[PDB]
RNA sequence: CCCACCAAUUUUUAUAAUAAAAAUAACGUGCAGUAAUUAAUAUAUUUAUAAAAAUAUAUU
RNA sequence: UAAAUUAUGGUCAAUUGUUAGUAUUCAUAUUAAUUUUUUUAAAUGUUUUAUCAUUUUAUAAAGGUUUAUUUUUGAAAGAUUUUUUGUAUAAAAUUUUAGGAAUAGUUAAUAAUAAUUUAUAAUUUUGAUUAGAUUGUUUUGUUAAUGCUAUUAGAUGGGUGUGGAAAAAUAAAAAAAA
């Protein structure tokens, strides 16, 4: 994982990668809660 | 204005706009000085007996 | 009558014109409205300009005048494009301000 | 690196034109009028000078 | 006047006699129906083996013939075992594995086209002793092989790890798996279902040259 | 659409049609009628000429 | 008989409906540190 | 053979002992050809090796 | 990789030197460490950073060529000028 | 554990601060 | 030796220009990103923009490719891809006009899964038979509007 | 691949597919790298080849008369740029090497 | 072993009369865990130059 | 609850080194790259003509484009003649941002080229529009890897309506009518 790629730690990575998940409930939660 | 909506689909099932919850009688209790009775009556949730 | 012709290509729509079917499902007020007011406005468009000859030659005159003046007469490409502002849309903003939007419809 | 490899006999004692498996290519019905009618007038082309 | 059979059961005729429930089971009902419908004037009655509705699907197998008998419908529901979120597959093979892990001699497991497959390709790898109501559509008893105290099987994974991702195998698939590890793999047994709905491991899958969607593995 | 009641529903339009023929049948011969023309057609479009 | 039913009322979930929805099930996918393969990344373990 | 050693669920991954301990518990926890084919009732060699007679030994016996 | 911000991805930096003092290092260590302000305009910005001196005190340097470090003995500065 | 407890020594800190502003508004 | 797929591109690259791009791009490259705006107020009300983005189409990671193997390719011998759809009626408010909703797939090889996506679509009807709720066959034609 | 691409799919596992579609994909597409037999012919064309679609050749007495491997040091790489070589097309280009050696 | 303010520099977000966080070996105040001096914890409420508690439930 | 059927009348193993192919060193990388002791070489006058003219000489302005941009064609090729000769443009899938919401010279129909009309129009939470970043579709690096990480396919409305076709005012290894 490149560090410039979505801030600077894994967790913003794996979360930004997982809103392109192909599961809805998966996607939609992932880009959904933390704007919550 | 429920019984004429200047919109279409007053309601909405997003994410960050759910206006459902917003709906119930506990909600219209704070204005409850200005409510309109029968408004109150044909559109709330929950409401007691 | 809810079948296409592959051979030819034809739809249902034309396979039920050729056997002389009727497949209409119930038409509502507006749609009799959209159906029925093409005559009107035609008739009522012919009844003007047999009317009044120096008004409608005047119009005629001013919209073949603002045509043929237009920037963008030839048949180019560009012209040819059925959806410019989607499809060009590296102009929009920058060069071109007619269309704030680079979308309008299901494309 | 594959300094020496063989190949299957069978590619070697294959007949000409024996590989094409038959597939059915389908078509609009406006391409097949077109097909054919630039078809036909291929062939219609008259042995003039260049022909 | 057709009425519409919709769904499995009433294609195959549920009674329903269960009021107002349609998703309650039936084959115990079914079963002392048809033995009431059996006659005690020479009345012949029907043996206890497995049977079959029409002639033509006794086993190709002289042998396996004799264990089969020719019933009319009588050889519907049959079987004792009754049905033990995830795949069948899966049931199968956590089923096994928690049971050889207690050292059980038989495991009833649910008895679909791909388990009794699986475990017919166990059988004949020898990782199962034998089974028990085979013939049965619901359930069947898989008996388990041990042999100097320690199970016969070791490690029994299905594909689905997660029980919700389905994988298909090409034949460069099933040949890597056959050479997996740069060594020559009958040890370890990959099953595969092909296209034809026949469950083969990755020995039959490379020789003949097919792929499938594969089951589970076991060694 | 979901793609593995393909088969389902091919068993069933097989029962449907075999249903159809049977019961319904083929009541005399109908005199066919000539095509007429289909405004539909592929590629771009095409010159009045 | 009769039905008094509001077809309005059901879909605007008046009186409370509750649907007790999924919890975690839905939303966990597992680590995506890489590619998903068969029998997993470790098939099988002994502890 | 090839050892793949993974400690970073242990507490203190710099363990030698954890090391030996995890690489002897999987050479225990390994069965060989005679074992498995003892346990399964074949050949060992019919497990290992690519000859078409070996076929027959993945059958049934009928 | 929040170390090294002031790079900006370059593997050195281009600073001029504004003032020099000193400060303490990190408990148990103890002493009086040189630690020099630069100054550096990036993309018509001017940035002001921290970074320690260990330069020989040889010719009077105006400007400084600075690298990453590493030593967890001072807080808040991470860079090192090249000698 | 002490995080935790630091965590709402934390919290109430900005709790009275907060009333404290209430308090200044008032 | 069997060449893959690469092989025979890179043959076609250095037949159209010469020779082949193979000079090393340096993959390693610090990017950077300075920041202009402050801590909160980025100007977008949708979506905000805090460090280097992905770019490209087909090289966005996870990967998602076209699945043409699907309901419509078990069905319909497409001459072309996308000619022949099948899908339900969501709409007639236009007149002549059928709006109809069709499913395609996209496959993600990092999660070996495929997923149905949904488009819209303006069929035509001419005699206005299509009632919202049919399930109906439409196939490409010329440019109506 | 799609367009000016003759794959058609994954080389090992693939999502479900189902009927024709998975049919091809497990029995009946195209194998280049099978070493058993070759992608078999149309019938009638594949009964008359039965014999020759074995292997890859029937000698198994070979003697490699090649350059020998260079164990130490090993090189990586080997992009020598030719003058009169026809074959830098194929030459070019990461290949993986696993072979008797 | 060991908590909060005060004192003391300073650092970031911000330039709004903002506001907030955080790093810090010796000060001055109050007394804070470690079966530990007090059943424990959490939520909510209240007082004091703003430390410590009190009050009222829920949980174990 | 089938109860131990009996010339045991053929044992003599295995190995001959021959193959159905992703295989894993926690990193110090005999991995890739930038960074220290300062790498070079080619140029700028297209030509012809019936002479203040006419004829032949058509994408690297780079901009900031994620539902996006896709196209040779009436010239030439080209032939003892039509009579112009001659269907180029259009679709489907894939499309970025820590702190996610409305968009609009708008959709369809039309006896309407160049819409005085009709409609309960169109876009979008399955993620739109605006704003930021970035030349789109197996080309680089690395690994056991369907992972991660690169990439100038150099592409478009007011400057002349000429031309078959604008791309037409830097260059870019190019033979242009004896
Ligand atoms: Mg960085
Ligand atoms: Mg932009
Ligand atoms: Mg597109
Ligand atoms: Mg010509
Ligand atoms: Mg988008």
């Amino acid at each position: 994982i490149a560090h410039w790629y979505c801030g600077h730690k894994f967790r913003h990575r794996f979360m930004r990668d997982k809103r392109f998940h192909p599961s809805l409930q998966a996607s939609h939660d992932a880009r959904n809660r933390f704007s919550k | 204005d429920p019984d004429r909506p200047h919109i279409k689909h007053i309601y909405n099932q997003t994410a960050l706009a759910r206006n459902l919850r917003y709906a119930r009688y506990g909600y219209f209790k704070r204005d409850m000085h200005l409510l309109d009775v029968d408004k109150l009556v044909r559109h709330a949730r929950l409401l007691p007996t | 009558g809810l079948n296409g012709c592959v051979e030819t290509g034809r739809s249902r729509s034309e396979v039920a014109r050729d056997l002389g079917l009727s497949y209409t499902r119930p038409l509502h007020e507006n749609e009799k409205k959209q159906l029925s007011h093409q005559a009107v406005y035609y008739e009522r468009l012919a009844k003007f300009k047999m009317e009044q000859p120096e008004a409608a030659r005047a119009m005629e005159r001013e919209r073949f005048v603002r045509k043929f003046s237009g920037m963008f007469v030839k048949m180019d490409i560009r012209s040819g494009a059925p959806d410019f502002p989607s499809t060009y849309r590296r102009l929009l903003g920058t060069k071109v301000v007619r269309w704030a939007s680079k979308r309008h419809g299901p494309n | 690196f594959r300094g020496a490899d063989t190949y299957s006999v069978k590619y070697c004692e294959q007949g000409r034109y024996e590989y094409q498996r038959y597939l059915m290519i389908n078509r609009f019905p406006s391409e097949y009028k077109k097909h054919f009618l630039s078809f036909l007038s291929n062939i219609r082309m008259s042995s003039g000078s260049a022909t | 006047g057709h009425r519409l059979l919709h769904g499995k059961r009433e294609r195959e005729g549920s009674l329903f006699a269960v009021a107002n429930d349609v998703k309650r089971d039936e084959r115990l009902l079914r079963q002392q129906l048809n033995a009431l419908l059996e006659e005690e004037v020479p009345q012949t009655p029907l043996v206890d083996l497995p049977g079959v509705e029409r002639r033509r699907d006794l086993p190709a197998d002289p042998i396996t013939r004799l264990f089969f008998q020719h019933k009319g419908d009588h050889a519907l529901y049959y079987g004792t075992y009754d049905k033990p979120l995830y795949t069948p597959i899966y049931d199968f093979c956590h089923r096994i594995r928690e049971a050889t892990e207690q050292r059980k001699r038989f495991v009833v497991v649910p008895s679909t086209i791909e388990t009794r497959g699986c475990a017919r390709v166990m059988h004949d790898h020898g990782l199962v002793a034998g089974f028990r109501d085979f013939h049965n559509d619901r359930a069947f008893a898989v008996e388990l092989k041990y042999f100097q105290g320690d199970s016969t099987i070791n490690v029994i994974e299905p594909c689905s790890y997660d029980g919700r991702t389905e994988f298909e195998w090409s034949p460069k698939m099933m040949r890597r798996l056959l050479n997996t590890h740069g060594i020559h793999n009958r040890l370890v047994v990959y099953i595969c279902r092909t296209a034809d709905n026949r469950i083969i491991d990755h020995i039959h899958a490379v020789k003949e040259n097919i792929g499938g969607r594969g089951l589970m593995m076991v060694h | 659409l979901k793609a593995g009641l393909l088969g389902h529903y091919q068993q069933e339009a097989f029962e449907a049609r075999k249903r159809f023929e049977e019961s319904t049948t083929y009541p005399g011969p109908i005199r066919a009628a000539t095509p007429g023309d289909t405004r539909f057609y592929s590629g771009s479009l095409e010159s009045i000429l | 008989t009769e039905w008094k039913l509001s077809p309005r009322d059901i879909v605007l979930r008046r009186f409370g409906q509750h649907t007790k929805p999924p919890g975690k099930a839905a939303l966990d996918v597992g680590s995506m540190r890489g590619s998903v393969i068969p029998f997993g990344r470790s098939p099988g373990e002994q502890l | 053979a090839g050892c793949r050693i993974n400690l970073k669920a242990t507490n203190n991954p710099k363990s030698p002992t954890h090391t030996v301990e995890g690489v002897f518990e999987a050479v225990k926890a390994l069965r060989s050809v005679s074992e498995i084919a003892a346990s399964r009732g074949k050949v060992p060699h019919s497990l290992i090796y690519n000859i078409y007679p070996y076929l027959e030994e993945i059958r049934r016996r009928k | 990789f929040l170390r090294m911000w002031f790079l900006y991805g370059c593997c050195l930096r281009f600073v001029l030197f504004v003032l020099c003092y000193y400060m303490s290092p990190r408990l148990p260590s103890s002493g009086n460490r040189r630690v020099l302000y630069a100054v550096f305009y990036l993309y018509n910005f001017v940035w002001m950073l921290r970074c320690f001196f260990c330069c020989f005190i040889g010719l009077v340097m105006s400007l400084f060529i600075i690298e990453g470090g590493g030593f967890v003995d001072l807080p808040g500065v991470k860079y090192y000028t090249r000698i | 554990r002490w995080l935790a407890r630091r965590f709402q020594m934390k919290k109430h800190r900005i709790i009275k601060r907060f009333r404290f502003r209430r308090y200044k508004l008032a | 030796p069997w060449w893959n797929f690469q092989t025979e591109h890179r043959q076609r690259c250095v037949l159209m220009y010469g020779g082949a791009r193979t000079k090393n791009t340096h993959n390693a490259n610090h990017r950077v990103f300075i920041k202009k705006y402050k801590r909160n107020a980025f100007p977008n009300r949708t979506r905000h923009h805090w460090a280097v983005s992905m770019t490209g189409v087909l090289s966005q990671r996870p990967r998602r490719m076209p699945w043409p193997y699907d309901l419509t390719s078990l069905i319909f011998n497409q001459p072309r891809q996308g000619s022949d759809k099948i899908g339900y009626v969501v709409g007639t408010s236009m007149l002549k006009t059928a709006v109809v909703a069709t499913n395609h797939m996209v496959y993600y090889p990092k999660f070996n899964q495929r997923v149905s996506r949904t488009k819209r679509f303006f069929a035509h009807d001419e005699d206005l038979a299509c009632v919202e709720g049919d399930l109906v066959h439409i196939k490409q034609c010329r440019k109506i509007s | 691949g799609g367009p000016g691409s003759p794959v058609r799919g994954p080389g090992y596992y693939a999502p479900p597919m189902e009927g024709e579609h998975q049919r091809g994909y497990t029995a009946e597409w195209r194998d280049l790298r099978n070493p058993m037999r070759p992608p078999e012919f149309p019938t009638p064309w594949e009964r008359k080849y039965r014999q020759y679609a074995r292997g890859q050749h029937p000698s198994y007495d070979m003697v490699y008369a090649g350059p020998m491997p260079e164990i130490f040091p090993m090189r990586r790489d080997f992009r020598k740029p030719t003058r009169w070589d026809f074959h830098d097309i194929e030459k070019q280009g990461k290949y993986r090497t696993s072979g008797p050696y």
